[PDB]
């Protein structure tokens, strides 16, 4: 069935990168774009920035230009999907976790998902 | 009575569901060159052809749209010697087109060398 | 793009109408975050819902304004709803129960 | 009082399978059927039509059309399996990063299955992954595809191609100028085949397309999503000249019984990098009169940025496109990098693996185009996509369907339903 | 006016031009069985197919060869309640058609049944 | 006399034999997508649109289901300037056709343009 299994919170520094994988399965990937939202402790969801699982173009706000990077790998025949997010220039701020969801429509309906990454700086 | 619901009735009774009979007689837009779109592609011209071959008939006998159609050919007695009141009331019209089975073909031959007379007739009477 | 949600806290009890207002002019979607879970999609678009959500949740669309009427408050709802219209998100109101 | 009309003028929206008209290519534009020397438009008064260019099925079809005809183009051709081996790669003969050519030596098989042959081609770096011993390589694909030689005599040109429905079909053509994409179009016409539609596959830049009459138009399906890619169209065109300066003879290699393999020996020259340029005076103003009609969206005190690509593959971070038979992928970064409160050469990279459709198993080698290579293409549009007080505006592509949408937005197929029943004051 | 050239015209007026409309609703040999030669093939058998669906229900209503054929079917108020006057001066085909897109159905069932009962008559006339 | 028999006979002549050309006009019933299913079902699809496009001919010009029809049209004498007698007594309609094949298309159209305006005024007498 359609999983995005995440991976394990990881701990960085201060000027240090982490990396978020997604590995996505259960369906096409190829026709729903891969959605980063970012949950601060105890505050609101924020938009990390959606990449296409075809083309690989990444698409972020003006907060993380060229501080995030979104990246995916397919293994052969594209049944899984390794959907990978980067953080370059770390701060304190950015203590988070760190969801990874699927856009299913033009009304972006997030039905799924991940689990969740606990970044700590 | 749907599509062949008279066939056990009487052949008068089913000469009033004419219609319901001539009505069938003829992404899914591609043909897909497969198993089923071949069979498909098959299914429908060879259900045009038969359409155009009996309409092609009642045309060339000036029945042309019609769903009963009069001819001026007499009833030749050596094709059958049996009285109307049997015919189209008691008998189905399998039964009579398993008696008139034979000389069918010669009938057509009849019908449209009439009709051709006919037609030559009107062009005179012009 | 504007949005805005209101209350920020709104305790109910149970087999209770509580409503959430919530007023955007873009397609708005309606999620359940259950403090450490991730959010789940209950109704897309304005009215639409979802499947595995029953018909305790549901939605109607007002010019611009969205309700989320979710009758017959059961304990299983104790969670955070809050409006999402394409890349904004309010914070949710925190149901108390 | 019924009375029953046949050749009423009425019709439905409907969706069938056009066929094709047009005037050694890979779209077999031969089979096509000879189109009318003048085709007949029939101005239609007073009716009103609601379109939608990003529901169109014709784009749908045009796109399954255009994948079939590359695949079957490919399929008499050499598979190129043996050419997936361990290659003995040093540098081309040169002074000078420029690893952008690469010398490798292989073991080819020989016609005779039970004799090797020592061979040697020019591979582009792009084409060629580094496995391990520090000079032994391979080619991209072999790990996760396998190769097919385009034939040499197919040539990729686009020749202009007319999309015709069947009779008892129709095509409506809306010439209003000013047309938004969607939506109601006054002044409609009905057409029997579209117009020459080239089928030109290329991603940041729509290159020898059809231009707008009165303004620069903007079409997005949703202005508010980012993910929907906003369809520039220019009123003028931006000429946009390439050269692939290197000579790049051909050789081949037969690599089986009855089977070639064209690969790339000597460049007779000087090794220079491809580019195509762009002219600066042209391009500034054209990009002006987009950022006007962007702010006609945006509103009158945004700042219209324009930025690079963000990021992903080699198909979608530069302008790709075929020019002259080779594969050019040219950077761009030059061209969107303004804030909108001479030439501008682009370098090209030119590839020889080319997976395109964003297939995997299909993947084909361009044989090695002997001589100079030059484009003179005309920018009649772009591929752009928004940033979700300022906004900024990258380069997008990818999708080829987006590429073919700003051909067939006019265009509406509607199936004509000639019957129809009235009252009127007589009886039979 | 060509084809469809009379499609804003009043309906009426579109009366006139029938003939330009029912016209076009119908090596190179050769079928070639590429990607292009299959369409093409489509394209012909859907010509076909539609052309004869369409003179199938005027043959079996009895206004076959007929492009306008008064019935003996009444007008049931029920469908439309406009008068003739606007219908034919005003209004286009395109028009009508929307008004009357349900009902339609129906109205084919009892205009065929009408020809059936009439050609009854006809062979006891006969 | 078969198929095409009358081919030399006079023009008068060979229209009492119009029907003995009208009809040849139109495991097996698998394709088999090979190299004579292929021409087996081009030849099929062929005769199909040939058929079609001669009897919506002359449905559109009323002569629906007839041999021969006459037509309203008058016969403009610039087509072609010759009594009637060796036209229909010396000439076969080979030679016939040689001559009047430039002129025929413009006569189509006024053929057809005439039954249009009859289909009018019947709906006007009614
Ligand atoms: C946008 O359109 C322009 C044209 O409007 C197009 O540029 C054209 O590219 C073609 C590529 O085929 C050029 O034609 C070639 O020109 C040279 C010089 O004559 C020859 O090398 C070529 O002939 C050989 O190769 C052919 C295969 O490519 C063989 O079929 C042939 O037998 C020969 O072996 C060929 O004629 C053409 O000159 C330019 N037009 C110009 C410079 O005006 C451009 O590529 C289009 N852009 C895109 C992205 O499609
Ligand atoms: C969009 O424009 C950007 C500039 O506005 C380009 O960013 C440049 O990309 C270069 C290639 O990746 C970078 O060079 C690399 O720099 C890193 C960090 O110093 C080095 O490790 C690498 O070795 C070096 N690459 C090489 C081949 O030596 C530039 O530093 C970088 N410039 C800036 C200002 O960030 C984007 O590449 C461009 N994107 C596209 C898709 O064209
Ligand atoms: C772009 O997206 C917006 C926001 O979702 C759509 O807004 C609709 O606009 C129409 C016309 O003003 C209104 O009647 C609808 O109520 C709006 N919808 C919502 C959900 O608020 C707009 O239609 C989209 N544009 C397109 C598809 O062209
Ligand atoms: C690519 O490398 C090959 C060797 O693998 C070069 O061919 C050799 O060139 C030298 C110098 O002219 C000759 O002496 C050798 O006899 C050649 N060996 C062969 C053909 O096996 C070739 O010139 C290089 N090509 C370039 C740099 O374009
Ligand atoms: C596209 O061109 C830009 C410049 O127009 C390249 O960015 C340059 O990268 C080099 C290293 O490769 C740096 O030394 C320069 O400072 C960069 N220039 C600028 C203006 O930032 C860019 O790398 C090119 N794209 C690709 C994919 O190579
Ligand atoms: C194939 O090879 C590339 C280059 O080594 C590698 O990154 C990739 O993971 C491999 N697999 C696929 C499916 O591309
Ligand atoms: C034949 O079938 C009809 C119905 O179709 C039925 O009414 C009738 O009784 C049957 N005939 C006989 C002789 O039973
Ligand atoms: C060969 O090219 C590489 C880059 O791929 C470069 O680093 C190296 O110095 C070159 N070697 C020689 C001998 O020129
Ligand atoms: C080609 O075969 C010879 C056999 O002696 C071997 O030494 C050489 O390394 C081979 N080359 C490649 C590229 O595998
Ligand atoms: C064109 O289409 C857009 C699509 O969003 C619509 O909102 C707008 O009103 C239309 N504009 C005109 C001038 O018809
Ligand atoms: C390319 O090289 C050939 C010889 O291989 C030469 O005749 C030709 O002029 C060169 N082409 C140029 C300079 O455009
Ligand atoms: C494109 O090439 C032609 C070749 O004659 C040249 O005249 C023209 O100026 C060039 N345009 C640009 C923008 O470089
Ligand atoms: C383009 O034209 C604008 C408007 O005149 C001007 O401000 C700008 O400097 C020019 N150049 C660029 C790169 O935008
Ligand atoms: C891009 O823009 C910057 C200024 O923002 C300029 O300095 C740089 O040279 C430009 N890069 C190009 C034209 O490649
Ligand atoms: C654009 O370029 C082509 C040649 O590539 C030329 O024939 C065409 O006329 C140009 N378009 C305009 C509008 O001048
Ligand atoms: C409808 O179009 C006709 C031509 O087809 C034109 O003469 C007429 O004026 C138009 N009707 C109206 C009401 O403008
Ligand atoms: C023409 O052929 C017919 C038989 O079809 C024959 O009777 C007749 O004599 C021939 N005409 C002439 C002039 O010989």
């Amino acid at each position: 069935q359609v999983q995005l299994l995440q991976s394990g919170a990881a701990v960085t520094k201060p000027g240090a990168s982490v990396r978020v994988s997604c590995e996505a399965s259960g369906y096409n990937i190829r026709d729903y774009f891969i959605h980063w939202w970012r949950q601060a402790p105890g505050q609101g969801l924020q938009w990390v920035g959606w990449i296409n699982p075809k083309t690989g173009q990444p698409n972020n706000p003006r907060q993380f230009q060229g501080r995030v990077s979104l990246t995916r790998h397919a293994s052969w025949d594209f049944d899984t999907y390794s959907f990978y997010m980067d953080l370059k220039a770390l701060r304190s701020d950015d203590t988070a976790v760190y969801f990874c969801a699927r856009q299913r429509s033009d009304y972006w309906d997030f039905d799924v998902w991940g689990s969740g990454t606990q970044v700590t700086v | 009575l749907g599509f062949l619901g008279a066939a056990g009735s009487t052949m008068g009774a089913a000469s009033m569901t004419l219609t319901v009979q001539a009505r069938n007689l003829l992404q899914q837009h591609l043909l897909k060159l497969t198993v089923w779109g071949i069979k498909q592609l098959q299914a429908r011209v060879l259900a045009v052809e038969r359409y155009l071959r009996d309409q092609q008939l009642l045309g060339i006998w000036g029945c042309s749209g019609k769903l009963i159609c009069c001819t001026n050919v007499p009833w030749n007695s050596s094709w059958s010697n049996r009285n109307l009141s049997e015919i189209w009331d008691n008998m189905t019209w399998l039964q009579w087109d398993k008696e008139i089975s034979n000389y069918t073909q010669i009938i057509y031959g009849l019908l449209e060398e009439s009709q051709n007379q006919q037609e030559k007739n009107e062009q005179d009477l012009l | 793009i504007q949005m805005t949600q209101s209350p920020s806290s709104l305790s109910a009890s149970v087999g209770d109408t509580v409503t959430i207002t919530c007023q955007a002019n873009g397609y708005l979607n309606w999620y359940q975050q259950r403090r450490g879970k991730a959010p789940k999609l209950l109704i897309y678009d304005g009215s639409k819902l979802e499947r595995g959500v029953p018909s305790r949740f549901s939605g109607r669309r007002w010019g611009q304004e969205y309700n989320l009427t979710i009758n017959n408050l059961q304990p299983e709802d104790i969670a955070t709803y809050f409006c999402q219209v394409y890349e904004f998100v309010v914070p949710g109101t925190r149901l108390d129960l | 009082w019924v009375t029953v009309y046949y050749g009423v003028p009425v019709w439905k929206d409907a969706e069938t399978t056009l066929f094709c008209a047009s005037d050694h290519n890979v779209w077999a534009t031969h089979a096509c059927v000879p189109t009318d020397p003048n085709p007949q438009e029939i101005h239609l008064e007073n009716v009103t039509e609601e379109f939608n260019m990003w529901k169109n099925n014709m784009v749908e079809q045009m796109h399954t059309d255009i994948i079939s005809l590359w695949d079957q183009s490919l399929k008499p051709c050499v598979k190129l399996t043996p050419l997936c081996v361990t290659l003995q790669c040093t540098n081309v003969t040169n002074n000078i990063m420029r690893g952008e050519l690469k010398n490798c030596s292989f073991n080819m098989t020989t016609e005779l299955r039970d004799k090797k042959q020592k061979v040697y081609s020019l591979f582009y770096r792009l084409d060629v992954v580094q496995i391990n011993s520090n000079k032994e390589y391979r080619l991209i694909n072999c790990n996760t595809s396998a190769i097919t030689q385009a034939c040499p005599k197919v040539s990729f040109e686009p020749i202009p191609i007319h999309y015709c429905a069947p009779a008892g079909f129709a095509i409506l053509k809306c010439k209003d100028k000013k047309f938004n994409g969607t939506g109601p179009c006054p002044s409609v016409s009905t057409v029997q085949c579209t117009h020459g539609i080239k089928p030109v596959v290329s991603t940041q830049l729509l290159l020898n397309g059809s231009l707008a009459e009165e303004e620069v138009m903007i079409r997005s399906e949703n202005i508010t999503n980012n993910a929907k890619n906003i369809l520039v169209q220019f009123n003028t065109p931006v000429q946009i000249n390439c050269t692939r300066p290197n000579n790049n003879t051909r050789k081949s290699i037969r690599i089986g019984p009855g089977q070639a393999f064209y690969a790339t020996g000597d460049i007779i020259g000087d090794i220079r990098q491809a580019h195509c340029n762009v002219s600066k005076a042209t391009w500034n103003e054209t990009l002006g009169k987009v950022v006007k009609q962007l702010r006609k969206h945006f509103g009158n005190n945004t700042i219209i940025r324009f930025a690079n690509s963000s990021g992903g593959d080699l198909e979608v971070t530069t302008h790709s496109f075929n020019c002259g038979g080779e594969f050019f992928y040219c950077n761009t970064s030059g061209l969107f990098n303004s804030t909108w409160i001479d030439s501008i050469t682009l370098p090209c990279r030119i590839k020889q693996i080319i997976n395109m459709w964003q297939r995997i198993g299909q993947a084909m080698y361009a044989p090695p185009i002997q001589g100079v290579i030059r484009c003179v293409s005309n920018i009649t549009g772009l591929i752009l996509t928004r940033d979700g007080t300022t906004e900024t505006f990258r380069p997008g592509g990818g999708d080829m369907r987006d590429n073919w949408r700003s051909e067939l937005y006019k265009y509406k197929v509607v199936k004509i339903e000639p019957l129809g029943v009235a009252p009127t004051r007589c009886k039979r």
